[PDB]
């Protein structure tokens, strides 16, 4: 695709890569963040869907896990298919945005940068960080966005535009550990689901029938006296199965996170922590912006849930707002392609003159 | 080595004191013939920086991004990011404002004497 330069976005999720064109409302291509390598001979790897189908052949490796890079040679194989596979271009040929997890470690920053240049001879690159493009993308500059994918939750306080770390929480909590749940407690109910395959249509129930209940133990009793919560799922083979409860306990665990066996505290209470560590006179625009972004908060119920936890938090005057956009699920690159396609955005970029001169370390200088 | 915006329209912005209008046209920063000063298209978002002599010789920085019932997501998120950088143009001096139609601040309003007022309709999208 190409107004002058045509830039690209690329949002390099734990479980979903979402890549696309600066300018376009939506990603071009969003698919699975996984490397198949052989697991005798042939050097030669898969991506994504056709990694998945070939499993049975192959080694398969997640690059990022809970949001950072922890294999560079297969984070590598996602950018080479993603450029030519996916969206079809020449790297060389384009100014390219990349997204980060809140706290990013240094080395990390310096290493996106190294191979973008290096690697791929990207002419420019820039880093930004997930949730701030989401705040950017819902038309904000201060608020607290909760963001939660498949491998990682974060809530991450912003104002005038910059993150907050000192006030940034991270939360091993998030949409793998609810499939993984969900599969548990379907076993339980008397049906088995514990293979690989079964993880995959777990995955589908929960995206399809899940769901937050407003008041958690009321439904338990609705559920437990009437059928009238249960729904029917088909599987693959044509079977017919019946979810009941199931439906709401699962992201459940998003708000009981003992559910799971974690003394952590669940994502309403964390969103509060984050709040609390910030100076008191910020607070009243943090909770009247709570930005969810993201896969996992995709359930519906979950901003209504998210409402009344806080409102049970904060003082009684406070006034509480939930922005949850039905788009959520790419925020992230929407905010990124907005950003990327900005008239003043050409003098953000790390060019790769500024590159030839600093070397990696230029990006903690460039992007904040 | 540096992240300067070159937009010309950083190099007016904020240097007398005033009221400045700009409109997000197309994921650009557009100013706002000053006759038409007040009359906000709701299809669409804009910035204005409102600058205020101070006693020390400086300016003191009231940015605000006004978002219209119907613009569409790439004009809010410009909107919103350009305030941004003209902050940060400004040396951070600014304080951020956000407008929504229909609830804007009683100091945002204050600036328009003769009373703001909505007219339908806008630029085209920059999607
Ligand atoms: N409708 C839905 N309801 C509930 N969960 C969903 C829904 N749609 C997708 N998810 C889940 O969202 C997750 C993927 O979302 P996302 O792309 O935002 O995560 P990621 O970017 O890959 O992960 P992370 O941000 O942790 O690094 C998966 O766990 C997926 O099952
Ligand atoms: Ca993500
Ligand atoms: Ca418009
Ligand atoms: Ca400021």
């Amino acid at each position: 695709d190409g107004e002058d330069v045509q830039a690209l976005v690329i949002d390099n999720g734990s479980g979903m890569c979402k890549a696309g064109f600066a300018g376009d409302d939506a990603p071009r291509a969003v698919f699975p963040s996984i490397v198949g390598r052989p697991r005798h001979t042939g050097k030669d790897s898969y991506v994504g869907d056709e990694a998945q189908s070939k499993r049975g052949i192959l080694t398969l490796k997640y690059p990022i896990e809970h949001g950072i890079v922890t294999n560079w040679d297969d984070m590598e194989k996602i950018w080479h298919h993603t450029f030519y596979n996916e969206l079809r271009v020449a790297p060389e040929e384009h100014p390219v945005l990349l997204t980060e997890a809140p706290l990013n470690p240094k080395a990390n920053r310096e290493k996106m940068t190294q191979i973008m240049f290096e690697t791929f001879n990207t002419p420019a690159m820039y880093v930004a960080i997930q949730a701030v493009l989401s705040l950017y993308a819902s038309g904000r500059t201060t608020g607290i966005v909760m963001d939660s994918g498949d491998g990682v939750s974060h809530t991450v306080p912003i104002y005038e535009g910059y993150a907050l770390p000192h006030a940034i929480l991270r939360l091993d909590l998030a949409g793998r550990d609810l499939t993984d749940y969900m599969m548990k407690i379907l076993t339980e109910r008397g049906y088995s689901f514990t293979t690989t395959a079964e993880r995959e249509i777990v995955r589908d129930i929960k995206e399809k029938l899940a769901y937050v209940a407003l008041d958690f133990e009321a439904e338990m009793q609705t559920a437990a006296s009437s059928s009238a919560l249960e729904k029917s799922y088909e599987l693959p083979d044509g079977q017919v199965i019946t979810i009941g409860n199931e439906r709401f306990r699962c992201p459940e665990a998003l708000f009981q996170p003992s559910f799971l066996g974690m003394e952590s505290a669940g994502i309403h209470e964390t969103t509060y922590n984050s709040i609390m560590k910030c100076d008191v006179d910020i607070r009243k625009d943090l909770y009247g912006n709570v930005v969810l972004s993201g896969g996992t908060t995709m359930f519906p119920g979950i901003a209504d849930r998210m409402n009344k936890e806080l409102t049970a938090l904060a003082p009684s005057t406070m006034k509480i707002k939930i922005i949850a956009p039905p788009e959520r699920k790419y925020s992230v690159w929407i905010g990124g392609s907005i950003l990327a396609s900005l008239s003043t955005f050409q003098q953000m970029w790390i060019s790769k003159e500024e590159y030839d001169e600093s070397g990696p370390s230029i990006v903690h200088r460039k992007c904040f | 080595m540096g992240s300067v915006v070159e937009h010309p329209e950083f190099l007016k912005a904020g240097k007398e004191p005033g009221l400045q209008i700009w409109r997000v046209e197309k994921f650009d920063l557009v100013p706002v013939p000053t006759c038409l000063y007040g009359d906000f298209f709701t299809g669409d978002a804009y910035v204005i920086l409102k600058t205020v002599q101070l006693r020390n010789g400086n300016l003191q920085y009231d940015l605000h991004y006004w978002l219209g019932n119907e613009c569409s997501q790439d004009e809010s998120g410009a909107a919103a990011i350009f305030t941004v950088q003209l902050d940060d143009y400004l040396n951070g001096r600014a304080v951020q404002h956000r407008e929504v139609q229909g609830f804007e601040s009683a100091t945002f309003l204050g600036y328009f004497k003769s009373g703001l007022k909505y007219k339908k309709g806008g630029v085209a999208s920059g999607f």
